[PDB]
């Protein structure tokens, strides 16, 4: 009883790829192999394109982690013992209320800025990339436009709605527990985030891309002995990998998708999941000031 | 009053009944490309083209798009080439929902679980415009990684422990580095030759010796295991047939 | 099935009706008797 | 319009029908239920 | 009311129960006996859901509770009145769920395909009832299982989370929430890069699974491959029902304070509790 | 009326039917159970 | 569906609605007269 | 309008309305029960 | 087809015909019963 | 075999009215013990 | 302007442009409904 | 579709949307009659 | 009722039986646990 | 500027000036619903 | 496309875009007539 959930028997070859125009910029990487990673998938790794945006992006972001840890690094007086102990509680807090959008004193939030500032460019500039890589390799954007959903809820949290408030005091810190805290303290300054609708639908989202890649993987792991495994291939030629798979889920929940269309399910439940996100951040606080009352208003709650 | 548009509507709900008005349009999207394979629903009985739809009947099925290929080939979705409506079975019950009782051998007869796709008899391509699915003896650059046991001159057995036959040779595919097909000749037979999925193989490297089982089909059963025709390069008909025979094991392997 | 043991089974299939109406009526009239279940203007009791 | 078998089976009209006409009732029994007047089984006056 | 392809696979066997008795389609539907009894158990259990809707005082849809028994009662059948029916929707809800996964096990046995799917419903069913069932036993109650109501069971996800002042700082739900978001993150990447793939734009033949592997190996720096790709996503979805499962189980039946706090043994390690 | 068993096969439809009716029962069994006059274990007086 | 059933169906299934019509028609006659459902314009007195 | 046919398919039209107008009837009879004037079910006063 | 399409006109205009008689009989009932157009100081 | 169907009905129509036979006699037990029918003013 | 249905089919335009119609209907219905003047149900005084 | 359909698809087509537009500028009249909507200076009352 | 097991399978409906019954059982016994009056392991009093 | 359609689909392009004119609409009626001043539906004074 | 109809549907686009803006434009008439949109040194009123 084999069930494609580790690959017993492992075959190594030459490393290779897609042909790319040469650019200012090679390929980098000498590529080499794993052995757990070839358990689980392939096992080549490697090698790793780093073009103009690719360069400018990393320097953003090195700056911006570079920043931020150093931050954390002198908030507790450049003790590595007390990092330690306190790495989980260190954060990087973002400007008062009092300086608007404008740029507060290094020690009072100016860091916190220049940080965000880089780390949004190189995100901006990582999503250029993913954009460019897919455009050279003679392929769609859809990643992009995925990763453009996330992108839009993070800045929609960091930069979007501070613009709307006039206001960084509001915007999530750079620490491991601070931004949970943030979490926290954002639910409980608009009433019950759990009452905000958009919240809802992004947990529904949410839910129904892990349900979904759930079902999805499951099928495509109980059809891969029948060639299921090589999607895009089922997709120009349709064999009974796909029928099957199709079938199965007409015959339990009476409608199916297509070997193509059911990865389209799959990328705007994960796209909507951060939409719906960002839509509700931007909502709150700026049109809703309480979430609980929104709710009792409009009949989600029992009107206590 | 701060957030409110009118009286009892404010911007909140307005932007969540926009966003309901695009999800219900988005869900008919959806819909449309699920109905790119298999549509128009055909009668259970007779095959005419009949369903209970109503008027999203026109939004129903979309126009086919075209899938272009590396060989100058073309797929159209939908194209609305269908199966035939007599297959080798009869219907248990005359009521449209029943099921349908074999009319042979299922195994050889492409019925159930051993039905597969009528596709085209051409081979997998690769980036370089060659067969991806092939023997290791035509592909010398490629090798078996080591810490794995190598699949070859083990015996090959069902769950019953009779040695079906004896691996000789692996398939795998160029274009993802995998191994595929196991080549085995038969015991029985040894001007025949036969083609068993890795997929349907266990690696049993933890045991007395090494051996590899089989728990679908029985030692005989590899008596008319589906053959091909050019023994180093195999068409996806040729692939999905084989699949199909050995995924029919499970549901009735001693016998109907 | 053939136009003649689609009426034999409707045979026992009109006793089985028959049968099971008369214990459920009984059973109503039962609990008719016990308590009814149909409230007066002024309510119960 | 006996006609209307000529577009519809009459096997599968049957099942539906029979089920959307038992959900039916089955919500028209629950709401009187829920309600104060014609709630059979707590029978409130209704003066 | 049949696909292009269907009329070829609808054989009969791969049943568990009941032979030839109900091994027909309704529809596209498979029934089998297990059909039967999941519709058997929704029909009670969501019957039982209106009533105790038609019972409250709301028909809000978004207000429509059915609320367990008081923990007052402890493990202790309760009164259909007040809280018996949370349990009956309990249990009918268990048993549908069960004859669903056994209805997808016939399915695939009859279509010859793995049983992948069962066996990973089989972990929201799970889910499903270590909080209903696997913790109020633990915890001594049926009172602490979640009210069966649209926004209510939101207001108990809230108070059980508040109720050790912070839910984040459970380790286990720290790990169970990454793990879902990664596997929304694997799923967008996965649905892209197929249809990425499938297409490519104006021109642009279809591109082949090396094409799919080159473009995460320029990005990232490496590809996992269009079969391993499944395999990593079915094990993020479980994992992360696992773990969530777990960190819900470590709370009130093992863990009965604050989450917040029970961090401080890494603040006090050997190496550093600097004092 | 005897025809209907040319519409539906009676040792199927005969057990779905055995089915529904034992729901039916149970849940109108539960439904008087939830009551206070109907509920014979409780048992609460009328008056 | 053949025409020679149609003839038979469409009857059998006009006495059988017009059956569970009357019956409905009856059912809801008694209901009136135990509680009528529409208020006059005072309420239920 | 008897020409309407050639576009449209006299069971998908027939379904699409028999679905439709049992939505909306539905719709009506609800945002009705939910108002204080025309709620039959508890006959609220008028003035 | 037009085949039946003037004999399934004819039906459908019968049926339609006769839902909207007993749809504006009802409403006729509704509006004696209880009207449902305010005036210009409410509902009275 | 058609012999065994009869075999079968009557070996279950024994078992049935033991089975029947045996609840009866239980519930003539608790009957007596605690009759499960209220009075107008309940039990007590 | 009798070019138009050249390019879209009569069928995808007429149906296309009932569901965006009744849509907007709705929409404009429940937006009167929502008011405190142009709500017919409740009736608000114009005062 | 050839070009004689379409015409004759088009008259129609203007034929019903006259119809469609005079009922609901008819329904637009009775509104506004009943409450207009475009309020004055000092509001509505 | 002749011959009905030429119809049903003995084992099957044995074992459905068997279900049945005991998962009914259970139920009732349950209900009984949870009134006050017919809990016989808490033993509440009669008068 | 009778070029412009050589470059641009005339059904794709004129379906999107569409959609893309009916969103700027709606948006811009509930701009002008949410001021005091231009929402008709209240009817705030302009003092 | 071929020109042959570049032309004739640039014929209807250039009037009927004229027909909407005719329309539109109108339409503000009538709110400028009721309420204008653009306040006076001392705001609006
Ligand atoms: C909200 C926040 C965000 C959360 C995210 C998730 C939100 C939810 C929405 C998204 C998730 C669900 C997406 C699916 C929506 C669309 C489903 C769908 O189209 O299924 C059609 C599916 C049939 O597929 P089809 O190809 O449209 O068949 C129609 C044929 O024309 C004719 O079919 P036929 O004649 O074969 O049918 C006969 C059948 C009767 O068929 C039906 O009852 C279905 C009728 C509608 C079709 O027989 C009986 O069942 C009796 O039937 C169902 O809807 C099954 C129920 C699934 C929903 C529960
Ligand atoms: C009815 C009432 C409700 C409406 C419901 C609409 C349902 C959505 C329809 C849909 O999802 O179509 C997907 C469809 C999938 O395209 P495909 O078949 O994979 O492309 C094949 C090409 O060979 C390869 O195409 P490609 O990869 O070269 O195409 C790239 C293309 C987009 O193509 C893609 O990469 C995949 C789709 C990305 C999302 C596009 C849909 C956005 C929402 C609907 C609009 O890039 C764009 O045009 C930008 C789209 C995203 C802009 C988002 C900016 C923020 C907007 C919201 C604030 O993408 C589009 O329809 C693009 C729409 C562009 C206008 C967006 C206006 C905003
Ligand atoms: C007490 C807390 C309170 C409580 C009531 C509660 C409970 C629950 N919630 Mg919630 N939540 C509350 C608050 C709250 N909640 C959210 C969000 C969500 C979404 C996130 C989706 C996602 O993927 O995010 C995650 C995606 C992001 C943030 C966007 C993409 C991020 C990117 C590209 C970052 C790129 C990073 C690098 C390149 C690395 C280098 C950088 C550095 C080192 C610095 C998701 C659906 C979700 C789930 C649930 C569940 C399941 C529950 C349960 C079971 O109770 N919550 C966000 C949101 O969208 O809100 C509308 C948001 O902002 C916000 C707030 C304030
Ligand atoms: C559908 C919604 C979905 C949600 C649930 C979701 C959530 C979260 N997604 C998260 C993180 C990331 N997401 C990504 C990438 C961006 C990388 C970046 O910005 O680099 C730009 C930054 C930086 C350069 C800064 C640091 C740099 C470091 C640490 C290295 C420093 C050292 C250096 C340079 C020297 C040494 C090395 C040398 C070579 C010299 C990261 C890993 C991406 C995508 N998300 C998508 C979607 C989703 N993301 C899609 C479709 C994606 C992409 O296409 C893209 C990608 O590359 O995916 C592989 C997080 C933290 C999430 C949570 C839960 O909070
Ligand atoms: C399922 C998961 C859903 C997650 C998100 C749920 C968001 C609902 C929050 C909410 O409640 O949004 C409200 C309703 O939206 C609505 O129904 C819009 C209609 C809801 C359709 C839901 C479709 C699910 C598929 C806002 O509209 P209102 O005019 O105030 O309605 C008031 C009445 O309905 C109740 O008195
Ligand atoms: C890139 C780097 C620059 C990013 C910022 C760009 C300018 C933002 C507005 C500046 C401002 O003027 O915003 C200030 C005001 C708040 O002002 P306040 O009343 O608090 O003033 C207190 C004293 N200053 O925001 C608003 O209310 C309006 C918000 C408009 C929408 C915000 C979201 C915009 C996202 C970026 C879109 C870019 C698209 C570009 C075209 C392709
Ligand atoms: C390589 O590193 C070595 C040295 C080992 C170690 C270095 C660094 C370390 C250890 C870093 C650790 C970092 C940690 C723990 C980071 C935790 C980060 C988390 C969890 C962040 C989570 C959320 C934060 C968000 C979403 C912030 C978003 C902020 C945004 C988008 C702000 C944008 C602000 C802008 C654009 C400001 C504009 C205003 C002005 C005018 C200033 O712009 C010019
Ligand atoms: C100003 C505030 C801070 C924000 C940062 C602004 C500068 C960084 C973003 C600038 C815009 C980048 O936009 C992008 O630039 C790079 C060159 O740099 C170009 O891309 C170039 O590098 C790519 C890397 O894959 C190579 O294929 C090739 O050498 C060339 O195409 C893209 O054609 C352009 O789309
Ligand atoms: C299997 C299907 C079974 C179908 C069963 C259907 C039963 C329907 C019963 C309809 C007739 C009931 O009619 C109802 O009778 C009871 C008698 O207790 C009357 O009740 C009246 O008399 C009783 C007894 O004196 C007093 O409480 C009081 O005077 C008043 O309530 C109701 O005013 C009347 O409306
Ligand atoms: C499947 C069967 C479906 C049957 C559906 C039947 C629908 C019609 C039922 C109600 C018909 C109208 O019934 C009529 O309503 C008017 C209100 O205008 C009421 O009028 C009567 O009672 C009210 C007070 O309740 C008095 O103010 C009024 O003077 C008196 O005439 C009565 O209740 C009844 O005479
Ligand atoms: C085609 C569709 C799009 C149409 C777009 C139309 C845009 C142009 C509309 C406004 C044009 C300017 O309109 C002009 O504004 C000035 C502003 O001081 C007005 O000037 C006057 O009006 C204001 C209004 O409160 C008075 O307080 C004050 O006495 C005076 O300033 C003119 O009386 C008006 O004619
Ligand atoms: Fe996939």
């Amino acid at each position: 009883e084999y069930q494609n959930i580790l690959t017993g028997v492992q075959v190594r070859t030459a490393p290779h790829s897609a042909p790319i125009a040469k650019g200012i910029f090679p390929r980098l990487g000498k590529p080499g192999f794993s052995y757990w990673l070839g358990k689980i998938g392939d096992a080549q790794i490697g090698p790793i394109y780093l073009g103009t945006t690719g360069v400018l992006s990393l320097v953003f972001g090195f700056f911006a982690i570079e920043i931020i840890g150093f931050n954390l690094l002198a908030s507790v007086n450049w003790s590595p013992m007390e990092f330690g102990r306190q790495f989980f509680w260190l954060g990087l807090e973002p400007p008062a209320a009092e300086y608007g959008l404008g740029f507060a004193p290094l020690a009072e939030g100016g860091w916190w800025q220049i940080a965000g500032f880089f780390l949004t460019t190189s995100i901006l500039l990582w999503w250029v990339r993913m954009y460019r890589r897919a455009r050279a390799l003679k392929m769609g954007t859809h990643t992009a436009w995925a990763f453009a959903s996330a992108i839009f809820l993070f800045l929609s949290l960091g930069f979007i709605r501070p613009l709307l408030m006039g206001n960084f005091s509001e915007s999530v810190p750079f620490g491991i527990f601070p931004h949970l805290e943030w979490t926290n303290s954002f639910s409980l300054n608009y009433g019950n985030f759990f009452y905000n609708p958009f919240h809802m639908l992004s947990i529904a989202f949410l839910y129904g891309s892990a349900l979904l890649f759930a079902m999805h993987g499951a099928t495509i792991l109980a059809v891969s002995r029948l060639g299921g495994d090589r999607e895009v291939e089922q997709i120009t030629d349709r064999g009974t990998a796909a029928e099957r798979a199709a079938l199965f889920w007409r015959w339990t929940m009476g409608f199916n998708a297509t070997m193509e269309s059911i990865h389209r399910w799959a990328w705007w439940f994960a796209v909507l999941c951060t939409f719906t996100g960002a839509i509700g951040i931007l909502l709150t606080g700026t049109v809703v000031d309480n979430w609980f009352e929104w709710g009792v208003k409009h009949g989600l709650a029992p009107a206590p | 009053n701060k957030g409110d548009i009118t009286g009892y509507m404010d911007v909140a709900q307005v932007v969540l009944y926009a966003f309901w008005i695009f999800f219900a349009g988005l869900i008919i999207y959806l819909r449309r490309e699920d109905r790119r394979e298999g549509y128009p629903l055909e009668d259970a009985i007779s095959g005419k083209i009949n369903s209970l739809q109503g008027l999203g009947s026109v939004f129903s099925i979309a126009r086919p798009k075209i899938f272009k290929l590396k060989t100058g080939a073309t797929y159209a979705a939908p194209n609305f080439k269908r199966d035939a409506v007599a297959i080798k079975a009869t219907r248990t019950a005359p009521t449209a929902g029943a099921p349908f009782e074999p009319t042979g051998n299922p195994m050889t007869d492409a019925v159930g679980p051993a039905a597969y796709a009528l596709r085209d008899e051409l081979p997998d391509l690769t980036l370089g415009g060659q067969p991806a699915i092939v023997p290791l003896r035509v592909a010398p650059t490629f090798s078996v990684a080591a810490e794995d046991t190598d699949p070859r001159g083990l015996p090959v057995v069902d769950r019953k422990g009779a040695v079906a036959g004896k691996v000789t040779d692996l398939w795998i595919d160029r274009a993802s580095i995998a191994i595929r097909y196991l080549e085995v000749e038969l015991a029985a037979t040894p001007g025949r030759k036969v083609l068993l999925p890795f997929a349907a193989t266990r690696i049993n490297a933890k045991t007395k010796s090494k051996t590899v089982t089989v728990q679908s089909i029985l030692a005989r059963h590899f008596a008319n295991v589906p053959t091909i025709a050019k023994t180093d390069s195999i068409t996806r008909r040729e692939e999905d047939k084989v699949m199909a025979y050995y995924s029919s094991g499970y549901l009735y392997s001693d016998r109907v | 099935i053939t136009e003649g043991e689609a009426k034999e089974f409707h045979k026992i299939f009109t006793s089985s009706i028959l049968v099971f109406f008369g214990v459920a009526a009984f059973a109503h009239l039962l609990v008719w008797i016990w308590r009814p279940w149909v409230p007066g203007p002024n309510g119960y009791s | 319009m006996w006609r209307i078998w000529q577009l519809f089976d009459p096997r599968q009209a049957l099942v539906g029908l029979a089920t959307f006409l038992f959900v039916l009732a089955l919500l028209i029994h629950f709401i009187l239920l829920s309600t104060e007047r014609f709630n059979w089984l707590e029978g409130a006056s209704t003066k | 009311a049949l696909l292009s392809f269907e009329r070829k696979y609808r054989v009969r066997g791969g049943t568990l129960i009941g032979g030839d008795l109900f091994d027909f389609w309704v529809g596209p539907f498979y029934v089998g006996f297990f059909g039967v009894t999941t519709l058997l158990f929704t029909v009670l259990g969501t019957a039982l859901i209106v009533w105790g809707a038609a019972l409250g005082p709301s028909w809000t849809f978004w207000q429509i509770s059915i609320n367990p028994p008081d923990v007052s009662y402890g493990l202790a059948m309760a009164p259909m009145a007040k809280g018996g029916l949370w349990q009956i929707i309990t249990f009918s809800a268990i048993g549908a769920f069960v004859s669903w996964a056994l209805r997808e096990v016939e399915i695939c046995r009859k279509l010859g395909i793995g049983y992948h799917i069962p066996f990973a419903f089989g972990f929201a069913i799970l889910a499903y009832v270590s909080l209903v069932v696997i913790r109020p036993v633990m915890m001594g109650a049926w009172g602490y299982g979640f009210p069966y109501g649209f926004m209510t069971h939101l207001d108990w996800v809230s108070n059980t989370g508040y109720q050790y002042a912070n839910f984040h700082y459970n380790p286990a739900h720290m790990l169970g929430i990454t793990l879902f978001f990664t596997t929304c993150l694997a799923l967008a990447l996965h649905g892209s890069l197929i249809l990425s793939a499938a297409n490519p734009g104006k021109g642009e033949v279809v591109k082949g699974p090396e094409h799919e592997n080159t473009y995460f190996q320029d990005t990232i720096g490496y590809s996992v491959g269009t079969l391993g790709i499944h395999r990593v996503g079915l094990i993020l979805a479980l994992s992360a029902v696992v773990w969530s499962i777990i960190c819900m189980i470590l709370s009130g039946p093992i863990y009965t304070g604050s989450w917040p706090d029970w961090w401080l043994w890494w603040q006090k390690l050997p190496f550093w509790n600097h004092g």
